């Protein structure tokens, strides 16, 4: 398979919130 | 396709596997990384994986916002260090001359 | 025992890494001209697009004029971040 | 036994990392904010002056919003190739 | 002077100590570095220090231009692997849960 | 000591001439 639009979301919070 | 496209191909649908199954689909949580180690790192990962708990610090280390799941920016150091360790061993005691692989990592 | 084949991929990047780095010279080092060989056959556009040159003074973080495994490595984190946000487009 | 001065360098350069990446979050984690202190405390000017923001985006390599040990060396590895050119003016 | 610049000090000054002896002064060459290996890293690199052709083969690596000498920006990959491997041994096989440091190389 | 002005010549020669 070439992953192309696996159409569920990104994880994006790429940042400490603690 | 290149062969470096199809091995970064082949992580990213190894992580997509594993982290769709719960919580996060973009993310592997303590129990998705635990299966992925356990099936896909099974010979890279084989003494670490007769230990739950260094799987568990393994985890930790590489939760690098420290939200308790691996997302796959996290991930990839993981799968870097394990390539770097396997060359290491490639190269372990080499007396020279030149260049020569041994065996790598889970050999 | 068998590899599995995420093991496999990422013993096929060290083999990847060494086709340009044992063209010539030290075995573990790529010069620039080997770079550009590199990213052109085994990078997609939206990398190569970067430039070889920008790739080359990105990689050599010691600046000794070639890149070493370590130092490839960076290339493959940022091609696997990229090809991962691709995958969600 | 004892450890030559040069080997107590390289492990106090451990020990620097660790002042910042144990201040919060993950152990092996210096966030943004971390980086800023890092640098005004440890890095001379010329270092600096690059900005701490844009040594952040130069060392997260894998852009997961924080540096971690391995790429603090890669901050290491510069200041050491600079200081070292300093060193002939 | 910081902590870590006294440290980059002393990394500068060990390298300047033995690539001065012979032919370039700002390089080392075979025995020149076996000089800098067998004094200032007889602990970190005690094992390898035992094999001289180990040490050959290091140099080897490092010498990544073939001109068989290391100028500083090469040597610096070296002292860069040690404080890497000596954090490394201070996590081996860590379980957790947190953070602690155990003796690290050489030790 | 804190190097300043060692005044031999640096190498520069970084890059590969075999
Ligand atoms: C995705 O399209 C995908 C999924 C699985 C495989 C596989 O494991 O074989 C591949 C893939 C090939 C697909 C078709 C084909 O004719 C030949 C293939 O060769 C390979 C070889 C390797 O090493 C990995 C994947 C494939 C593609
Ligand atoms: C260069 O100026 C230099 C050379 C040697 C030393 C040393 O090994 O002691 C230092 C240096 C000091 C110099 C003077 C002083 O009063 C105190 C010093 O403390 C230290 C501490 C460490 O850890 C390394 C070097 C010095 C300076
Ligand atoms: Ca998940
Ligand atoms: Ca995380
Ligand atoms: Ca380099
Ligand atoms: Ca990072
Ligand atoms: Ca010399
Ligand atoms: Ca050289
Ligand atoms: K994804
Ligand atoms: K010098
Ligand atoms: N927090
Ligand atoms: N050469
Ligand atoms: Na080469
Ligand atoms: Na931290
Ligand atoms: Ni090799
Ligand atoms: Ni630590």
């Amino acid at each position: 398979r070439s992953p192309e639009s696996v159409a569920f979301p990104m994880f994006q919070s790429h940042w400490y919130s603690g | 396709m290149s062969q470096l496209e199809r091995n970064i191909e082949t992580i990213i649908n190894t992580f997509h596997q594993y982290s769709v199954k719960l919580g996060h689909p973009d993310t592997l949580n303590q129990g998705e990384f635990k299966e992925l180690v356990r099936k896909d790192l099974q010979n890279f990962l084989k003494k670490e994986n007769k230990n739950e708990k260094v799987i568990e610090h393994i985890m930790e280390d590489l939760d690098t916002n420290a939200d308790k799941q691996l997302s796959f920016e996290e991930f990839i150091m993981l799968m870097a260090r394990l390539t770097w360790a396997s060359h290491e061993k490639m190269h372990e005691g080499d007396e020279g001359p030149g260049h020569h692989h041994k065996p790598g990592l889970g050999e | 025992p068998m590899l599995t084949e995420l093991e496999k991929a990422l013993n096929s990047i060290i083999d990847v890494y060494h086709k340009y780095s044992l063209i010539k010279g030290n075995f573990h080092a790529v010069y620039r001209d080997d770079l550009k060989k590199l990213l052109e056959t085994e990078s997609p556009q939206y990398i190569r697009k970067k430039g070889a040159d920008v790739w080359f003074k990105e990689l050599d973080i010691n600046t000794d004029g070639a890149v070493n495994f370590q130092e490839f490595l960076i290339l493959v984190i940022k091609m696997g971040v990229a090809a991962h946000k691709k995958s969600h487009e």
